RNA sequence: UCGGGGCUUAAGCCCAGCGCCGAAGCUGCGGGUCUGGGGGAUGACCCCAGGCGGUAGGGGAGCGUUCCCGAUGCCGAUGAAG
RNA sequence: GGUGAAAAGAACCCCGGGAGGGGAGUGAAAUAGAGCCUGAAACCGUGGGCUUACAAGCAGUCACGGCCCCGCAAGGGGUUGU
């Protein structure tokens, strides 16, 4: 408002194409070995547990 | 309804250089890179003959231009013209003079920068005997 | 009775926004932007029409100049001397003849030579 | 054989059976047209004066027709100024049959 | 053959929920439960919600097997938005759209 | 940086000459409109010539919208308006 | 301000906490399903065709070429590389 503001609509090209690097990915996984379901490496999970 | 040509073929060339006064001999070699000579001229497809000149490190070129002449090259930052003469051109890389002749004399576009590619220039000769070579003059 | 604006503008815009198909952006979808694009297109093509004429009148002698200088005479020459001999003929265009026909060219040539001298 | 002809302003090559539109033509919608206007041949012929001395190219009129229109705009900015007109130009189609001459 | 799912008027922004939609587009029934599972976004819940809708109608309705069906396709369209006012410095007052949406997934048979 | 490239018995300047390129100017071919003259006993229509950039503005001819007469009519479910 | 001729306003089963859907069912019609006739435009999205990462722009027009689509054909439609 006070001093600077757009000095035109942005075009529905040009604020796609900003949002070119918004997209999501998919979350990193691998089936675990006591159970057969997938989990985060690293992490412990539900239906599941660990050794000692 | 107007003839329009095919998928021609690169007929290539070989220029000398020696005593060849550089614009005039420069206005040939363009005239050579679009057709303007094979008479299936079309001026939005390219179809001007390959061009390979050597001993361009020979020109001949009238008035003082080799001290005279200086080509100037701008930077982006402040003060960044560069100066550069004839004379210094020659002595470092010889084959640019006759390149920002040519390239000048060529047409402005995306096309005419495809022109320049078929453009071979050196100072020797002992170019890359490829294929092609009808020496000319 | 009172004539409300009913279809009338709906029709005339949607007319317009058809011409304005393929333009880039708002130019195609906004009927305002529409019309203006419309107008200097309309300008452009009529002005253009004048144009192809000259489009040719090039393309032609540039093509004949060349295979024309193959013969080791020039476009202004060949013109003096078809033109001296009274062959109103090769209208420029015709002039393709350089490409296909070759001979016949080469005929012209010689014909326009002995004109000339 | 080649055969430059012309007619309605212009000049075409011309091919023995060839179907070509042309300047319209005052003429039966079947009839038979030289176009005795003729220069040139496969076998070269230049005219030398304007026309070809003694020959011509005979021709049956397929029929007549007007071409597909064209909008021809005008506008002047800032000065309220617009015009709009639709042309269609008139042809007649020409099936060439001899090129005898 | 193919069998679709419709959450219709879900309170939350299309834009936001579209991410997660199109993350799992085209991609197996097992492999979207897994990928809407540890997807790190408010709206990976309702579109497994309707994701897995879309299933049931699949195999108790259409006899399409679950052990081989998938993301045929699959959008958010936006619905109408829920307005409001927003008290703002020296008395002026925004409105502040508070948006919605309509998920759709539809699945089909793997191959044949 | 002469628009640039580049140009030196010139691609500069002066004097002479033959060419060619080059506009929406002029010609060719087709068409429109108006105006005038002519044939048409004829309206219709045909022929010939000429005019037709345009703001303020004057004049002329049309297109569509709502409603009334034409309607105790006519179209409409084999599909009205949109 | 408007479902439909009539509530015949969708029993029952299925996913879901619900909302909302999917079947089944009513109806001439359910894309008439309940702020429900008609449902235009801006605006958002999914799929398909042509296209784009050496390129200088009032976004168009003119020409040629490539690809895709219509028709036996000459041809036409979409797109856009120079
Ligand atoms: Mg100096
Ligand atoms: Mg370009
Ligand atoms: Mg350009
Ligand atoms: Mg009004
Ligand atoms: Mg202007
Ligand atoms: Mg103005
Ligand atoms: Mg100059
Ligand atoms: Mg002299
Ligand atoms: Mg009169
Ligand atoms: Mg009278
Ligand atoms: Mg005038
Ligand atoms: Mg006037
Ligand atoms: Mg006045
Ligand atoms: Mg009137
Ligand atoms: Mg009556
Ligand atoms: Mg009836
Ligand atoms: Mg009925
Ligand atoms: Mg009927
Ligand atoms: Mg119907
Ligand atoms: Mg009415
Ligand atoms: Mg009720
Ligand atoms: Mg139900
Ligand atoms: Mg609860
Ligand atoms: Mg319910
Ligand atoms: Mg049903
Ligand atoms: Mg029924
Ligand atoms: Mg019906
Ligand atoms: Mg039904
Ligand atoms: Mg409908
Ligand atoms: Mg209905
Ligand atoms: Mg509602
Ligand atoms: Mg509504
Ligand atoms: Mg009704
Ligand atoms: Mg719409
Ligand atoms: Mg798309
Ligand atoms: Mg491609
Ligand atoms: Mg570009
Ligand atoms: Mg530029
Ligand atoms: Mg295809
Ligand atoms: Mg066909
Ligand atoms: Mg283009």
């Amino acid at each position: 408002a006070k001093h600077p503001v757009p000095k035109k609509k942005t075009s529905k090209a040009r604020r796609d194409a900003r949002r070119s690097h918004h997209a999501l990915t998919p979350p990193i996984l691998v089936p675990c070995p006591e159970c057969k379901a997938m989990k985060p490496p690293h992490t412990v999970c539900p239906e599941c547990g660990y050794y000692a | 309804k107007t003839y329009v040509p095919k998928q021609v073929e690169p007929r290539w060339v070989l220029i000398d250089a020696e005593g060849k006064t550089l614009g005039r001999l420069a206005t040939k070699i363009a005239t050579l890179l679009r057709g303007k000579h094979r008479p299936d001229w079309t001026p939005n497809v390219a179809m001007g003959d390959f061009v390979v000149v050597v001993n361009a490190d020979k020109i001949r070129v009238t008035g003082k231009k080799l001290e005279q002449k200086i080509y100037t090259r701008y930077s982006g930052y402040p003060g960044g013209l560069k100066k550069i003469p004839l004379e210094k051109m020659l002595a470092t890389h010889p084959e640019r003079v006759l390149e920002h002749a040519v390239k000048g004399m060529l047409p402005k576009g995306p096309l005419g920068r495809r022109l320049f590619k078929r453009l071979k220039v050196y100072a020797g000769p002992d170019h890359p005997h490829q294929a092609q070579r009808p020496e000319k003059l | 009775p009172r004539a409300k604006t009913g279809v009338v503008r709906r029709r005339k815009h949607k007319k317009i926004l058809k011409l304005a198909k393929g333009y880039w952006g708002l130019r195609s979808k906004s009927f305002r932007k529409a019309r203006e694009t419309l107008f200097a297109a309309g300008n452009y093509a009529y002005a253009h029409r004048k144009r192809r004429k000259r489009d040719f009148r090039r393309l032609w002698i540039v093509r004949i100049n060349a295979a024309c200088r193959q013969h080791g005479l020039n476009y202004s020459t060949f013109i003096h001397g078809l033109k001296k001999a009274g062959i109103e003929v090769d209208r420029k265009n015709l002039a393709d003849l350089a490409v296909r026909e070759p001979q016949v060219f080469a005929e012209l040539v010689e014909r326009a030579k002995a004109a000339q001298g | 054989m080649f055969a430059i002809v012309k007619t309605g302003g212009k000049q075409y090559r011309v091919e023995p059976g060839l179907k070509l539109r042309v300047e319209k033509l005052d003429a039966e919608p079947g009839a038979t047209v030289e176009l005795p206007v003729l220069l040139l041949g496969g076998e070269k012929t230049v005219v030398g004066t304007p026309v070809v001395e003694g020959a011509s190219v005979v021709a049956e009129v397929l029929g007549h027709g007007r071409g597909k229109k064209i909008l021809v705009s005008k506008f002047k900015a800032k000065v309220q100024y617009r015009r709009k007109k639709g042309h269609r130009q008139p042809y007649t189609e020409l099936l060439i049959k001899e090129i005898r001459g | 053959m193919e069998a679709k799912a419709i959450a219709r008027y879900v309170r939350i922004s299309p834009r936001k929920v579209r991410l997660v939609v199109d993350l799992i587009r085209g991609k197996s029934l097992e492999e979207a439960r897994n990928i809407l599972r540890y997807t790190n976004k408010r709206g990976a819940y309702f579109v497994a919600k309707v994701l897995e809708s879309a299933a049931a109608n699949a195999v108790n309705n259409h006899d399409m097997l679950e052990d081989r069906l998938y993301v045929k396709a699959a959008y958010v369209d936006e619905g109408p938005a829920l307005k409001r006012v927003l008290p703002r410095a020296r008395g002026r007052a925004d409105i502040i759209k508070k948006r919605t949406s309509h998920i759709t997934v539809i699945l089909g048979e793997k191959h044949g």
